């Protein structure tokens, strides 16, 4: 999970009301190019590359109606709702699966960053950070609860993968620390993590690097 | 005699069954053999625990079928036997399965004969010594360490008869035999499931002629290969019928009707006298059947069905629920499966052969372990063959872990081809069936590799000899080709390695493994060249 | 070029419209491969179930070549195979005999229990050539006691099968195969033509009936006009004792060629010797690990043996997997002979094939080419199949493969592709990916501990301390010195003792 | 097995006899004979002479028969050379039967 940079509000928004209007109304292909602006062409919850996708509001659009067209509220999510079939992460299971849920104590990226409370295990496990008790524990735990980050295999199983595969190049570099001058070393390590602002399950692949 | 006594009293259990026998302290002796039997002990998991368990130990074929010579050593709570030649495998199974019949035989009746081995089929055809030989070895606490007993059978016009050794099964057996007829103890339950399991499923199910209410029905067609689930139906249904009605009111019912006639025969019609007598003899016979069932000491009705329901629902994953409904003045058994409430000929084909197994090896449980807390966790032995039968991948991690949660006193002795089977299943269980061009083979081994725990990926190409990749696919070498590719070209993309890339690309897609494991491939070889530069 | 046009026109009135219509069945042509490809295919294009079974509503999109239908246990892939087969029954039926019944659903088991409009369809759509692109088929049945009874229409099945029926009985044609082979395949007068069509669609591919039938061949083809013959068996009748045991077999060559002379056109049928070289040739080319199969009679007893792997040894070596299937690809080949007399390769033949978990009682090494050569055998044979075996669709196209999402409540309307490519691919990723299982079981404690360790060492600023050890111990002592786990283990100890380095380093 | 000496034995004293047994082990017995190949080969021999006199005769029609036969004849005289108990066994049965048995010959 990734910490977002939200910057500017499209203009469709201004023009829609809560109440009055409803979010089959609007278009949707007005509100994407500033997500994927924003997230590119990720999932904002689980770090999927797009391509089955909806817009997510992260207070539901039933409990919460003040939030509708709201900029704040709304994420690019993985998965489509329309499609007949069942899909278990991220914004849908949040709606379905999850079922019961206090939508405060949650990881909202564009607000929080993610790497304090989470923490991504090479063996391919999501889990709570080193040392967090109480409320900031809550909240690791029910992130991960919510969007089914462990629970669905197809998830964890692409992440192991993903992991797994680069592992090889990770304790490469780590050995010419010793024979290598730090200006060196730190220029590869930067050239490295360049690459994987472009890769599927970015945050899992910074902590196997870092 | 004093010999005899000193034995017993170090805890022989032949020795002091015999001065039993003899004396018949005549209540010490008895008590001593019963205690063998029965006393136990609940673990730290509560889970009941016999003092005294009785498994297979050890297993010899000599002129077997295609064995000259076989000798396998058995766990004792799980031994798996894996290897491509399935003939040999079953042949193992059915060796077993004749010497256990050795036991049910003389369980059920004093010298009671077991099968014997044939004299066409059983015999090597190029044996030497022209005879065949099946030596097995139980194991029944420290009083009694081995339990030997051989099958063998000579060909026809051989000089000498080879005779089967069967007196120490037999021996044991009448220890159970006779014990349980002075008071009721717990029994070992032997079972075989061979892949005849899957069949059709009969829906018209057969009136109680009440065989199936007997306690030792629980031996019948044990050791067939399908047990029967039939059977189970019938019992089932009559479980519920029991338990709907009111017991004893027939009796009193009768005990007042028997009354009634007894007034009218003393008012002077003495026409009704045979009616009289025929239902005096009927309250007689439920007196005495209610009489032995309480003589039994069996188990309610009530409770029977609730433990054999309970079993089914935790072994069978997609079974929530089991009832008897009363429709059309016919009963049905219903299931809830996968939510959805279903007769038992509208079950899957796997979810029924797996349902009929677990539920026919527990009402044989229930009936022959009346004295347990829990029937399920009495003794015995359970040969199954081909446990991945009919199963999916997800079921297959499961299946072994619940069986061993539910009878957790049984040994299990199976055959599979499963890697997602063998990944739940420690190596030491595990014996490897590799035979020779003559099918003849010596011992068999345990793998090398733990199974338990590890990835089926691994267990397909170490244990299995099978490729993660399946070979005769062009699309399966790209990788390696692309690597050697790579490699050759001092670790830059040549147009060769670009094309093979692309094609890679085109094929599995962006985000594939392998593409994944290519731009590894890439990053890893040219960050070594730049290494070498700078040490140049 | 309407099919059923120029079929009405024949049977109203001629010779124009017979030849239109036989030319439309039988014309073909060879392609680049050498393989005949019929100019006008049949094949089964849609399925639609509604309240049928667990299904409420199902829609399935069939390929023109295989589809491979995979789901747990009791996600309905065999109600599926039945709906088919009870569809293609109002075919065979009507090609044997005019207004023939195919079967029909049950009322007390094929109702959905919980349907609130008690009945159930299931509606078929085929397509034979652009002459006859829609050929829709619905069978019906109401719930047992609905005062309502819903009817199946079928007529169009019907009028299908009589074009098939008429034409052959006038000049023999090729005719498509249908048979469906079920689990059931592993439970242990003259010829003619029409009993291709015999238990096609239950029953087919049992191994006992393969060996009589496959030593009656044998025995018959062990050692040609009907004057000469009757001139060969005159003088040696005249000359007969040495000689007796050649006019047995002359007379029985010409009993044969009067028969076949007397034998209807309609049955028209390849000679015995013909038939057994390509039921031999198809199951060398399909079954793994055959390559060639023969009869002997040298010890006294007739046996049919095999080279296995290069080792010739008796059918009853077969393991129970690799006889099963030996049955059921000798079974098909038997019927694709007959049916289809007029092709060079009668293995070209049209035809729709059902087979109910394929990879049964197969070993993980033969179930990595069991699909491999049944297209390139049966090239114009539309194969709908089901599997529970990653080791299987490891060796399929993911267009072939039709798959039940795990949640499935029995509401979804399309089964869909997989998203990963399955040929070629891991079987651990398959595992994962496409039948939603992980590579390891999480039920088995030693499962998790390489994650248990990974954090531990995360704990302690990648110092492996008292707890860390202990772990690593375990790992080392239960899955050994040279295993992949302890390998990993060993790797994220080294990783996290130099990033901890460079942390000191600071 | 039907070939097995002590056969003779099963069922000696039943009262039917087994004359289903006699018709496999016979059929059993024919089998062998016919397979190998010297037997088979003076067979083979016999015929070719006997085609050979019916083509000296006059009978042309005959010819292909025996030019067919002579190529089987070379053939498994080539397939390796080598008497069958199996074959005098054969032989015995059937004079006896044909001894005893009036209507049979
Ligand atoms: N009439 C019915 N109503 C509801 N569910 C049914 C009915 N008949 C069968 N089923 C369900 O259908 C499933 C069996 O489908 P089947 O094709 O045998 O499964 P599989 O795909 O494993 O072969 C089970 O879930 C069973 O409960
Ligand atoms: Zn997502």
């Amino acid at each position: 999970m990734r910490e977002l940079a939200r910057l500017e509000r499209p203009e469709i928004l201004d023009q829609y009301i809560a109440g009055q209007n409803d979010w089959m109304e609007i278009d949707q292909s007005a509100v994407w190019p500033k997500l994927t602006e924003m997230q590119g062409g990720f999932c904002a919850y689980c770090e999927c590359r797009l391509n089955r996708c909806h817009i997510e509001h992260f207070r539901p659009r039933g409990k919460f109606p003040a939030l509708t067209f709201i900029w704040n509220n709304l994420f690019g999510s993985c998965g489509d709702s329309r499609k007949s079939g069942g899909w278990s992460r991220c914004g849908i299971y949040k709606d379905n699966g999850a079922g019961a849920y206090n939508a405060d104590d949650l990881i909202k990226p564009d607000e929080e960053n993610p790497d304090d409370y989470l923490l991504f295990l090479t063996t391919g496990e999501v889990v709570p950070a080193i040392g967090l008790t109480g409320r900031a524990l809550k909240k690791a735990q029910e992130t991960i609860r919510v969007f089914n980050l462990n629970g669905d295999i197809k998830l964890f199983g692409s992440r192991r993968t993903a992991v797994q595969a680069i592992m090889p190049n990770v304790e490469y570099l780590y050995t010419l620390l010793e024979e290598f001058d730090e200006d060196d070393w730190n220029e590869m390590l930067r050239d490295e993590l360049e690459k994987i602002e472009s890769d599927e399950y970015k945050t899992a692949l910074k902590h196997a690097w870092t | 005699t004093k010999q005899y006594e000193r034995k017993a009293k170090g805890g022989n259990l032949l020795s002091a069954f015999e001065l039993y026998q003899r004396n018949s302290l005549v209540g010490e002796w008895f008590e001593m053999c019963r205690d063998y039997i029965q006393d136990g002990h609940v673990d730290e998991s509560g889970i009941f625990r016999p003092d005294n368990a009785f498994y297979l130990r050890r297993l010899t074929l000599k002129d077997f079928r295609r064995f000259s010579l076989l000798e396998i050593k058995l766990e004792e709570d799980l031994t798996v036997i894996i290897g491509n030649n399935g003939k040999g495998k079953t042949s193992i199974l059915y060796a077993i399965a004749k010497t256990l019949s050795w036991f049910v035989a003389n369980i059920l009746k004093e010298g009671g004969s077991g099968q014997r081995l044939s004299e066409m089929t059983d015999i090597k055809n190029d044996a030497e010594d022209r005879y065949s030989d099946v030596s097995s070895t139980f194991f029944f606490g420290k009083g009694l360490k081995s339990v030997p007993i051989r099958l063998s059978r000579s060909a026809l016009g051989t000089a000498e008869r080879r005779d089967s050794e069967v007196k120490p099964a037999k021996d044991l057996a009448d220890i159970w035999r006779v014990i349980n007829e002075v008071n009721t103890i717990n029994l070992p339950t032997f079972a075989l499931y061979n892949v005849e399991r899957s069949q059709p499923f009969n829906r018209n199910i057969k009136d109680n002629t009440g065989r199936r209410e007997e306690r030792f029905d629980a031996y019948s067609q044990t050791l067939g290969g399908a047990g029967r689930f039939d059977h189970f139906v019938e019992w089932y249904i009559y479980l519920h019928k029991r338990t709907v009605s009111d017991i004893s009111s027939s009796i009193k019912e009768l005990e007042q009707q028997v009354n009634d006639l007894q007034r009218t025969v003393d008012g002077g019609m003495v026409s009704v006298k045979s009616l009289l007598e025929q239902m005096k003899f009927k309250l007689s016979e439920a007196i005495e059947r209610n009489d032995a069932a309480v003589s039994s000491r069996v188990l309610t009705e009530s409770v029977q069905k609730s433990i054999v329901e309970k079993a089914i629902c935790s072994v069978v994953p997609s079974i929530s629920n089991i009832w008897v409904e009363m429709i059309t003045g016919s009963d049905l058994v219903k299931v809830t499966n996968d939510g959805h409430d279903v007769t038992i000929d509208q079950l899957s084909d796997g979810q029924r052969v797996f349902l009929s197994l677990v539920a026919d090896l527990a009402r044989r449980m229930v009936m022959l372990n009346p004295l347990l807390e829990n029937p399920l966790e009495g003794r015995g032995i359970v040969l199954i063959d081909e446990i991945e039968l009919h199963l999916h991948p997800k079921w297959q991690q499961e299946v072994i872990l619940n069986l061993r949660s539910a009878f957790p006193n049984i040994q299990f002795i199976i055959t599979t081809h499963s890697p997602i089977v063998l990944s739940t299943i420690e190596k030491r269980c595990i014996r490897e069936f590799e035979p020779n061009d003559d099918g003849d083979q010596s011992f068999l081994d345990s793998p090398d590799m733990q199974t338990k725990g590890s990835e089926n990926a691994q267990i397909l190409e170490q244990v299995m000899n099978v490729h993660s990749t399946p070979p005769g696919i062009a699309e399966s070498h790209w990788l390696g080709n692309f690597e050697l590719l790579l490699l050759d070209n001092s670790g830059e993309l040549d147009n060769h390695s670009q094309v093979l890339y692309d094609q890679i690309k085109a094929h599995f897609g962006i985000d594939s493994i392998e593409l994944k494991k290519a731009d590894s491939l890439i990053r890893i070889n040219k960050m070594k060249n730049k290494l070498n530069k700078i040490r140049a």
